[PDB]
């Protein structure tokens, strides 16, 4: 829920966070989730920002409003963002990995959002069940697997979440040969 | 029936959408009626089986 | 004087409007002037009666 401001002077329609400030001058003008709900990948700030102030009014931008008299000049605002960054998947996990009984499998993960505390989490799902199972301890991005035996085989998916409540995630399943003993 | 169709290019990119990756297909009409003579409409209302 | 006008209907219909009913027309022109001698140009001032 990124929140926009907009001051009717200046033009600049200020895209602030659920907590954020409004500026002196600006006034609340809607709200629209950036990651938009069904369609993640489609929709840029300002392609929510103009769905916004569609739905305004040039007389005073703080009423509703429609077509004859609305905010469309779509060149004169000035989106300034002060909201953070989404939580993007730099390099994330490939998408399959395959040794051998005895080899190290190690798994990476890079996330650039925004937070201070990027917790991590890690889950494992055998290749015969359906609900993931909490991988204990590794907790810290790199996950590294080594005297992999068969048992730990399967899908291992991280899950990057940020502060508030933002969470991206990535599998990589995991093959290794067994070797007769 | 009126209808405008604008496909995405050189016809839907503006200052707005510099790209053009859009487009749109509206269609209008005007409609409207005339009852010279109510007396000659009947209507039996009725409810129905299920 | 450049007049500019567009008709509503084909012209004036973007994402904004698909049905496309809304026209204009504006008028624009440049207008500059050069004092050559600022000497035979005289104004006096005063006041005037009701």
């Amino acid at each position: 829920e990124l929140k926009v401001a907009f001051n009717k002077d200046t033009y600049v329609a200020t895209v602030l966070d659920a907590s954020g400030s409004v500026p002196s001058g600006s006034v609340n003008v809607g709200t629209f989730f950036h990651p938009d709900e069904t369609y993640p990948d489609s929709y840029v700030i300002y392609h929510g920002v103009r769905e916004l102030l569609y739905k305004r009014s040039e007389v005073d931008p703080a009423q509703p409003g429609f077509w004859p008299e609305n905010i469309t000049n779509m060149q004169a605002v000035t989106i300034d963002n002060k909201a953070t960054a989404r939580l993007v998947l730099n390099t994330s996990l490939p998408r399959v990995v395959s040794t051998i009984e005895g080899g190290k499998v190690t798994l990476s993960v890079v996330a650039l959002g925004g937070k201070a505390p990027l917790k991590y989490k890690w889950e494992f799902r055998a290749p015969n069940a359906s609900t993931w199972t909490a991988v204990s301890g590794q907790t810290t991005a790199n996950l590294v697997l080594d005297n992999i035996d068969a048992d730990k085989a399967g899908e291992y998916k991280v899950t990057v979440t940020d502060a508030a409540g933002t969470s991206v995630d990535s599998t990589a399943l995991v093959a290794v040969g067994a070797y007769p003993p | 029936f009126n209808v405008m169709t604008k496909m995405p290019g050189k016809e839907t990119a503006d200052r707005n959408d510099p790209y053009g990756e859009t487009g749109f297909s509206s269609i209008k009409w005007y409609y409207g009626i005339l009852v010279k003579r109510p007396e000659r409409i009947a209507v039996m209302k009725a409810v129905a089986p299920l």
